[PDB]
């Protein structure tokens, strides 16, 4: 039970190719195809195989002035590197064809640095149209260094070199094995060999690799630096999708924050130190990671000036707030309006829709650069292409950092005070006529630990003979991973005239720390979406059922690339790797029970699904409303003018089984 | 050594009256003739002498409740000193003829405070268009209590108290000779007790007379108080030239750094200590100038409202370059053109011409004087007419404090910021289609230091009975950065015959790694050196050029004394009358080593068009449409400057003779 998808040889061909460019990644076949190719490309002399004359123009003066070397690190968060990762996605995406795209792809693999080139080409294969539904491996499967500790990383550098296991059985006290021809290397979290703090209790989420690469998805589904007119009507909605992601994504750490006993995430200050530090334990190719001690004063020296532009970027905001309705960027803006939250997060993200542009520039600083520059406590970058790199340099890296929840809190904290402008909804916008919830029923809810293995090759260097022959996916990396069992919601509705229906589904805490119940005037933004879904109501008495199996608004674990390729001799693809790369992973769905049962409530909604005047299949069908995202708890509540008879409020409790502790799946027995 | 103008017999007796004024500038003497026409001066009954009704009105006004009083110190950055000063200026700038001026100057002369006077005479000399030829000494000469450090001022003062030297012998071991019946007090620069730290090494080009000097004559030749429609269609272009100004001199600065293993000007923040402090050997006869010490804290009870100020008048500039577009100051203003440009210098420097009036108003602050106000540690004022005096205080000791260089450091840029909104220059905005450098060729290029004397006579009290000859001859000698003439000789293949415009540059080779410099990251770091244009012949020619013709250096002012038998002659110095306004020759290079030190030589050739037919303010403005600086006013994409009409050459900076000042002034 790997939900499948059937497909043609047309498809499993191209599908081919594009996985081929995922293969031994920092290496080059000289043998393959895509070699040949590669070498000899003539862009210029291709100039007719390209949709838009001046972008093959632009890159070809770009690309005779010389792009970042090989080897080097990449990260789209500096101007000359990005510059150079966009003039090559236009190459990508303005290709006539897929001939012309996998052609210029070889080229690219050829001559760029690797992470430039896998950069621009993964978001090339999700944004160009003719590649829609095509698939991609998980960003865990061709970054695996940057899903992993050294520790790890060195058993596996250390076994390549010997060309096997010097002492099987001193080897398995590493936690190393074969398994056929793979040799397998159990993996811990960082806080079973550094516990610096109290943010080390959260590292099965925060170094989860489902996570991680689940932040890779959001950015590569819709970078920054991008317009995002190619989605339609999601152009007048971009601010709603970026806050709602980080708004949703904060509540989710926040559980987990509460179910380890730590509470509420600090706010800090660009003149203060800041109290918590992060040391990391990845390497890449010829550098570690940048650390942050405990009380780093981000107000040194060097950032200075870095300091005044990123206390300027709030305070024009703040500015914004005190005077309600503005002119700023060309557009006439209005704090009432609930729609100004188009604005509102488009400035925060800096994005390409702020200016009406295509493509950012590098006169448009942006704030998150710049914060994310200075909390990383790098020093100056050497030159354009030589910096040192902290977690926050990378989408894949970025969830580790403690200082990375801080940053966007701060963020969704001001949009936040933006929605205190917004009118509360009165007891007419959400009442459903003749309809109540008489009843909520769940199954026990319950977390648990287990193992899960990835494909960690690209984090290898092969010989000759072994590129060759295609011996080239021989290393995992096995590693617990949070899950929990599949659960029944069971509503009971009653409605006095059959009618069709909306009906959505969150989670939320029941207490602050101190044990008084959250009201929801305080904790509206606290709510974190399960699921929503249409039914049709009938006179009379109704029973809905829904497995969390089916909540949409998850996916399950990525297969590794190596069953997509026994799959598509069957004609066959992953599904849930094709139609829904991008949603967070299901396992990851609950927080860490406790073998108590920690105490959440779900919140149940149902209300008149009439038509659908305004929604959204471009970027995906999310919001199948002309409903605002996280409706009805997408502006600050009134607790008595809020609650209906179509609400329910249901206390829950999320229990852990096993073992607790990830590390003790990892003990070699004696 | 000096280029002569010959000059007419009414010219010198107007240049005479004119120097006059500058003579014992600290006492009057009864006998003297500016006295006598100051006396029968009716100040009352003479609203005909002037131009303007409301400017002499609004004098009188003033002039009636009474001005900043004899012997205190002026400084243009207090408002009701400023107000009267220009008040004075508009008197002397709207004297309907020579006459009226001489006659006004007299009066000042005699019932005003001297600093004050010497101020708005300064600038009244160089503004009024019946003046515009005529010339001036030298700032460290009018006012050498600005360019003399304490010991020097002492040993003179206790010379004169004494008249003249007890035993000679004694006298020479403390560096004072007699020389033509002249007093020669020999200077060193400061030691580590003035600069404790390290900008000690740059002593030598920081306390430099002529360097102090250029920017007195670079304030007084525009400043930001006035309007600027005197010089019509230079107006549009007034924040263009505050920049570069700036960045030519920074640029400058980095070069004696980087040849006294120096590096990088550091950034500062008004709410962190300043590392480096300064302290002044110098004095107003009343206050001690303020001291800056080490790791001085900017942010202290005394100046959270000013920093309020600073801290706002930087952040609306942030908000601007954000903004792309939006109205100031009446205007709409887009970043993408040039009215640009001109509109961030205006900003910067809160000029009159940023509000598009004649002259500032009393409460439009200016962040140029609230920083120097903050960097430069003085207790606040005791009233109106007395604050406690820092080197920032005035242009003729600004450069002295290393804080100035950060200050200006910081300005630049962010004027740097809003230039990456600037389109870079493209191939064919740089290619002169059919010309091409094949070789450039230097003489050695050598430093060295060498004495140079100035009259300091004006910090020196006479009595009645030798005030009735004028007198002077009380000489300061002091080691000053000099370099041996040199020739540049460019190469040039051509296929036709237009003017051309040659252009030279020099900037710096390595940072302070040793690591080559890549001109996406140096373009700001290269001072002009020349401009001249060039008939242009088909195939191969050579151009020749001497460091001596430079357009942007000056000879050495004369003193007095020399300009007094010059004028006898029939002559005057053409430096210091066509270009005083340019830095001295002498400073053209940084200090080199006995090594050589690695800089670059940028050659630059490009086609001539034939405009505008002017009147200057500065000799940077040369007749050109281009911007100040370009190539290099804005960000370079480096593969455009590869045209065959650009020569970068590697030169070497000699040194020669010691290499330390002090060495020179050494006893026995
Ligand atoms: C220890 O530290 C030191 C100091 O950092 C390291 O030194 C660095 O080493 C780099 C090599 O790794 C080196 O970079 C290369 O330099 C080449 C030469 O650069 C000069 O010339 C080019 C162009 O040539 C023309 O120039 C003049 C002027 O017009 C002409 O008259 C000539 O005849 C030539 O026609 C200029 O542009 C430069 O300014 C220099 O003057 C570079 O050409 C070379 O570029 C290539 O690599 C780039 C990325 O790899 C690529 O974008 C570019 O397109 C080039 O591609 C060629 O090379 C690749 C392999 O690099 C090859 O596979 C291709 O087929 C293709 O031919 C390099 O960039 C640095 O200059 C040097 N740093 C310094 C300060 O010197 C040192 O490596 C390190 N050592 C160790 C052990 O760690
Ligand atoms: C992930 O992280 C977990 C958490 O740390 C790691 O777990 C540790 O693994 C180590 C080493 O592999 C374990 O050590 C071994 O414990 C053995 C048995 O239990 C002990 O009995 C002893 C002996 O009397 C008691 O005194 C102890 O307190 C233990 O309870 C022990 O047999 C073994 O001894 C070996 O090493 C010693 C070196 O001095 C030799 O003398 C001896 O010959 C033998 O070779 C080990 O010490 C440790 O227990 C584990 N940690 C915990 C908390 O249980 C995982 O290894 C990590 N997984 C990966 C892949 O890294
Ligand atoms: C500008 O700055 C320079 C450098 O600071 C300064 O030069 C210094 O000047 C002083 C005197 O003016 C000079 O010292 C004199 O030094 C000589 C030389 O002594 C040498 O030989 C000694 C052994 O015989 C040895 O011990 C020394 O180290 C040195 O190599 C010396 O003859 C003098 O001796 C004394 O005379 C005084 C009289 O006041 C007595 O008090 C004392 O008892 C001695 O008899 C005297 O010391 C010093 O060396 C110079 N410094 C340097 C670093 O070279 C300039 O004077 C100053 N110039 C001006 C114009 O300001």
């Amino acid at each position: 039970t790997i939900k499948t998808k059937n497909v043609d040889a047309v498809f499993v061909e191209k599908q081919k190719k594009i996985l081929s460019f995922f293969q031994d990644v920092s290496q080059l076949n000289t043998d393959d195809e895509y070699y040949k190719i590669g070498k000899d490309y003539d862009i210029e002399m291709n100039m007719d195989n390209y949709t838009n004359k001046k972008a093959v123009e632009e890159f070809l003066k770009m690309y005779r002035t010389g792009f970042m070397p090989k080897n080097l690190e990449f990260s789209v968060f500096y101007d000359k590197m990005r510059d150079e990762a966009i003039a090559l996605f236009h190459l990508f995406y303005y290709a006539k064809d897929f001939e012309t795209f996998y052609k210029t792809a070889c080229f690219a693999r050829v001559h760029l640095n690797q992470g430039q080139f896998l950069y621009a080409f993964y978001i090339a294969v999700i944004q160009r149209s003719d590649c829609h539904g095509f698939v991609v491996p998980a960003p865990y499967e061709v970054y695996p260094k940057m899903f992993m500790n050294m520790e790890v990383l060195q058993k596996i550098y250390v076994t390549k070199m010997q060309d096997g296991l010097i002492n099987p059985e001193a080897a398995a006290k590493y936690g190393i094995h074969k398994e056929n021809d793979y040799f397998v290397y159990k993996a811990n979290y960082s806080n079973a060999v550094l516990y610096n703090n109290e943010e080390q209790r959260l590292t099965y989420f925060t170094e989860d690799i489902g996570m991680n690469a689940y932040y890779y998805y959001f950015h590569s589904h819709l970078p920054f630096w991008w317009t995002s007119e190619k989605y339609g009507a999601l152009k007048e909605r971009r601010g709603e999708v970026y806050f709602y992601f980080y708004q949703q994504l904060l509540a989710r750490y926040y559980f987990e924050r509460l179910t380890n006993g730590l509470g509420k995430i600090p706010e800090f200050s660009w003149y203060s130190p800041i109290k918590t530090g992060y040391y990391p334990l990845m390497l890449t190719k010829f550098t570690p990671f940048a650390q942050r001690p405990d009380y780093y004063n981000l107000h040194t020296e060097e950032n200075y000036e870095r300091v005044r532009f990123l206390d300027t970027y709030e305070k024009t905001f703040v500015q914004f707030l005190q005077k309600d309705h503005f002119e700023a960027f060309g557009q006439k803006i209005d704090f009432h309006d609930p729609k100004a939250i188009n604005f509102v997060g488009n400035y925060w993200q800096d994005n390409a829709d702020l200016y009406g542009e295509e493509v950012t520039k590098d006169y448009q600083r942006s704030y998150e650069v710049f914060a994310r520059r200075v909390l990383g406590a790098a020093p100056m970058p050497f030159d354009k292409y030589t910096f040192m790199p902290s977690a926050m340099d990378f989408y894949q890296t970025s969830l580790r950092d403690p200082a990375f929840y801080q940053l966007y809190n701060r963020i969704v904290e001001y949009i936040v005070e933006f929605k205190q402008y917004l009118k509360p909804y009165t007891q007419d916008k959400l009442y459903f006529d003749g309809v109540k919830i008489t009843d909520v029923k769940v199954d026990k809810l319950t977390t648990f630990f287990e193992n899960f293995e990835f494909d960690a090759s690209n984090s290898v260097y092969f010989s000759k003979e072994e590129i060759k022959n295609n011996h080239v996916h021989d290393v995992k990396v096995r590693q617990p991973r949070l899950n929990h069992s599949p659960f029944n919601v069971n509503i009971e509705v009653d409605s006095n005239v059959a009618s069709d229906a909306v009906v959505k589904i969150f989670l939320a805490p029941k207490y602050d720390d101190n044990g008084i119940p959250l009201t929801l005037e305080d904790n509206w933004m606290k709510f974190f979406e399960l699921d929503w879904f249409t039914t049709k109501l009938t006179a009379g008495q109704n029973k809905i059922i829904r497995n969390s199996n089916e909540f949409v608004i998850f996916k399950e674990d990525s297969v590794p690339m190596t069953e997509i390729m026994k799959m598509l001799d069957e004609g066959k693809v992953p599904f849930d790797m094709s139609e829904e790369f991008c949603y967070m992973p299901k396992r990851l769905m609950l927080p860490r029970g406790t073998e108590g049962g920690f105490p959440f409530q779900l919140f149940v909604f149902v209300y008149p699904f009439d038509n659908k005047g305004k929604d959204l299949a471009p970027f995906e069908s999310f919001v199948l409303d002309n409903k605002p995202l996280g409706f009805p708890l997408d502006r600050p509540v009134v607790d008595a003018l809020f609650k209906v008879p179509n609400m329910y409020f249901k206390d829950i409790f999320i229990y852990h089984e096993g073992e607790r502790f990830p590390y003790k799946f990892n003990i070699p027995s004696y | 050594e000096f280029k002569t103008t010959p000059v007419d017999a009414a010219f010198v007796e107007k240049q005479k009256k004119i120097l006059s004024l500058f003579y014992n500038v600290n006492e009057i003497s009864y006998e003297a003739e500016y006295y006598k026409v100051a006396q029968d001066f009716n100040i009352e009954a003479s609203k005909d002498c002037y131009t303007n009704m409301k400017a002499y009105e609004n004098f009188m006004m003033m002039y009636k409740v009474g001005f900043l009083p004899k012997n205190l110190e002026f400084s243009i950055f207090y408002e009701k000193m400023r107000e009267e000063a220009i008040a004075l200026f508009k008197l002397f700038y709207y004297a309907k003829d020579f006459e009226c001026f001489y006659k006004t100057a007299c009066y000042a002369r005699v019932y005003m405070n001297q600093g004050m006077f010497l101020y708005a005479y300064y600038i009244a000399i160089i503004q009024r268009s019946d003046t515009a030829s005529f010339v001036l000494p030298a700032p460290y000469e009018a006012y050498p209590q600005y360019f003399v450090n304490m010991e020097v001022k002492n040993k003179m003062d206790y010379v004169k108290m004494m008249d003249g030297c007890l035993d000679e012998k004694i006298c020479y071991n403390y560096g004072i000779i007699k020389e033509n019946e002249q007093f020669v007090m020999y200077a060193n620069y400061s030691n580590s007790l003035t600069y404790p730290n390290n900008e000690d090494r740059i002593a030598y080009l920081t306390e430099d007379v002529g360097l102090n000097a250029y920017y007195y004559y670079f304030h007084s030749h525009l400043p930001f108080w006035w309007n600027s429609g005197k010089y019509g269609a230079f107006k549009e272009r007034r924040g263009e030239i505050y920049f570069f100004f700036y960045q030519q001199l920074l640029a400058r600065y980095y070069m004696e750094r980087l040849t006294n293993g120096l590096g990088k000007i550091p950034e500062f923040s008004w709410y962190s200590p300043l590392r480096t402090g300064y302290l002044p050997p110098f004095n107003s006869f009343y206050y001690p100038f303020a001291q800056r010490s080490n790791d001085y804290e900017l942010h202290t009870e005394k100046n959270y409202e000013e920093i309020r100020f600073l801290d706002i008048y930087e952040k609306t500039f942030f908000q601007y370059l954000q903004q792309g577009h939006f109205k100031a100051f009446d205007k709409k203003i887009d970043l993408h053109s040039s009215k640009a440009v001109n509109f961030v210098g205006n900003y910067w420097q809160t000029n009159a011409d940023l509000f598009e009036e004649d002259f500032l108003q009393f409460y439009q602050r200016s962040y140029e004087v609230n920083a120097r106000r903050v960097l430069g540690a003085a207790p606040k004022p005791f009233n109106q007419y007395t604050f406690i005096p820092s080197a920032l205080d005035f242009y003729q000791t600004s450069a002295r404090d290393p804080a100035f260089y950060q200050l200006y450091k910081r300005i630049v840029q962010y004027i740097i910021e809003f230039k990456q909104y600037q389109v870079p220059y493209t191939q064919e905005a740089l290619h002169f289609v059919g010309l091409k450098i094949s070789d450039v060729k230097v003489d050695k290029m050598v430093t060295f230091f060498d004495h140079f004397d100035f009259d300091a006579f004006n910090t020196v009290y006479f009595s009645k009975e030798e005030l009735k000859s004028s007198p002077h001859g009380y000489k300061v000698r002091q080691p000053r950065l000099n370099h041996k003439p040199f020739t540049v000789t460019i190469d040039i293949k051509s296929d036709v015959a237009t003017n051309a415009v040659v252009k030279m540059f020099l900037g710096p080779k390595y940072d302070e790694n040793g690591f080559p410099f890549s001109l996406e990251d140096n373009w700001m770091n290269f001072y002009e050196l020349d401009w001249f244009v060039q008939k242009v012949n088909p195939g191969q020619s050579q151009i020749t050029r001497s460091s001596t013709d430079f357009a942007f250096f000056k000879e050495d002012s004369l003193p007095m004394a020399e300009i007094y038998k010059l004028l006898d002659q029939g002559k005057i110095p053409t430096d210091m009358f066509n270009s005083s306004d340019t830095m001295p020759s002498r400073l053209m290079l940084p200090k080199g080593t006995y090594d050589g030190f690695p800089f670059q030589l940028f050659v630059f050739v490009y086609p001539y068009e034939p405009t505008p037919k002017e009147s200057e303010p500065f000799k940077a403005v040369v007749p050109d449409n281009k911007p100040f600086g370009y190539p290099f006013d804005r960000p370079v994409l480096p593969q455009y400057f590869k045209q065959p009409n650009m020569f970068f050459k590697k030169v070497l900076v000699y040194h020669e003779g010691e290499l330390f000042p002090y060495l020179f002034n050494i006893p026995h």
